């Protein structure tokens, strides 16, 4: 055991959750209740009444279910909880834009002879959508491209790494290019063969 | 801007 | 486009730890600091925005804690089954020796939401500077949580992330060294 006082838990957990398409156009309320890891019991504005999702939950949807109050607010909340607070945070979360900082190096690490190994660092950008490519000349990298995915780094910023075995020649240009919806004209950093 | 919570009823007893 | 905004909370007992905080598409906008009964905002500068009054994230929890002790006695005082996390170290962005940067533990997919972190510089223990954000939910039900380290990096210097959980038998250790 890696720590001690193991006694048993017990963990109960309340998720609401607003999805949003194409603004506020559609709205999707999820109420949900979780005990130690299993829902019991949610409600889903697109079905308009709690439901159980296990055994341990259907004395639950019973009595929500026959308070008529509750339920007129809770089919509201699409539009006086989840629109509301879409509002409130806007400017902030759905328009933030942060441009990504792009670096590239040789790795310290040259596992093959005759040939380089290079890194294209990606860093502190939001929102997560981005893609990060290789370019030989003016080709499209596709082999030996190695990409560690997209990382959430806890702060409202993101980072990426993208890998790219080559074969150097003289009066080749191997350049990495960032698309993401902070800038409207890729980002573009160049290695000289 | 006032962010406004859903609030959390009690089970059935 | 497609966003999803979450109010998540929690009560865990016999702990008596409490949880409420906001997240937007998998980052917290804020929670709210139990002891002190205020609301903490991720960014600071999203305090100057918005704002949210954190008495009401007090009297859900209580109603939380009180459907704690009734889920607790319906199911017959099953208890939760412990998942362990896993753990990966990485720096905000490519490091250059002298040059102040930031090591980050992230600790991923564990339940209940009691995790201990230990940064160690040359094997022992650091404190200095460290955060940490609170229990963040994940769509399995499980949590995620961030460590953070400031650090001026050197040749000299190893580090590593311990963690410690009731799921694991043996502390989890997670290495960085400057490449």
């Amino acid at each position: 055991g890696s720590m001690g006082d193991t006694r048993p838990r017990f963990l109960w957990q309340l998720k609401f959750e607003c999805h949003f398409f194409n603004g506020t156009e559609r709205v999707r309320l999820l109420e949900r209740c979780i005990y130690n890891q299993e829902e019991s019991v949610r409600f889903d504005s697109d079905v308009g009444e709690y439901r159980a999702v296990t055994e341990l939950g259907r004395p639950d949807a019973e009595y929500w279910n026959s308070q008529k109050d509750l339920l007129e607010q809770r089919r509201a909340a699409v539009d006086t909880y989840c629109r509301h607070n879409y509002g409130v945070g806007e400017s902030f979360t759905v328009q933030r834009r942060v441009e990504p900082k792009v670096t590239v190096y040789p790795s310290k690490t040259q596992p093959l002879q005759h040939h380089n190994l290079l890194v294209c660092s990606v860093s502190g950008f939001y929102p997560g959508s981005i893609e990060v490519r290789w370019f030989r000349n003016g080709q499209e990298e596709k082999a030996g491209v190695v990409s560690t995915g997209l990382i959430q780094n806890g702060d409202w910023t993101f980072q990426t790494l993208v890998m790219l075995e080559t074969v150097p020649r003289s009066g080749e240009v191997y350049t990495c290019q960032v698309e993401h919806p902070s800038v409207t004209s890729p980002l573009t950093v160049e290695w000289r063969a | 801007p006032k962010y406004v919570k859903q609030n959390t009823l009690k089970l059935a007893t | 486009e497609e966003h999803v905004i979450i109010q998540a909370e929690f009560y865990l007992n016999p702990d008596q730890s409490g949880e409420f905080m906001f997240d937007f598409d998998g980052d917290e906008i804020f929670h709210v600091d139990m002891a002190k009964k205020e609301t903490v905002w991720r960014l600071e500068e999203f305090g100057r925005f918005a704002s949210f009054e954190a008495q009401g994230a007090l009297a859900n929890i209580a109603v939380d804690k009180a459907n704690l002790e009734i889920m607790t006695k319906r199911s017959n005082y099953t208890p939760i089954t412990n998942v362990p996390p896993e753990v990966t170290v990485l720096t905000n962005s490519p490091v250059e020796l002298r040059e102040p940067n930031v090591l980050i533990c992230f600790i991923d997919k564990f339940t209940p939401p009691v995790v201990n972190v230990t940064w160690l510089r040359n094997g022992k223990p650091v404190t200095t500077g460290v955060s940490e954000t609170v229990f963040l939910p994940r769509e399995d039900h499980l949590f995620r949580k961030f460590h953070y380290l400031p650090f001026l990096p050197s040749t000299e210097d190893v580090y590593d992330c311990r963690v410690e959980h009731w799921g694991l038998d043996e502390p989890l250790l997670k290495h960085w060294e400057f490449d």
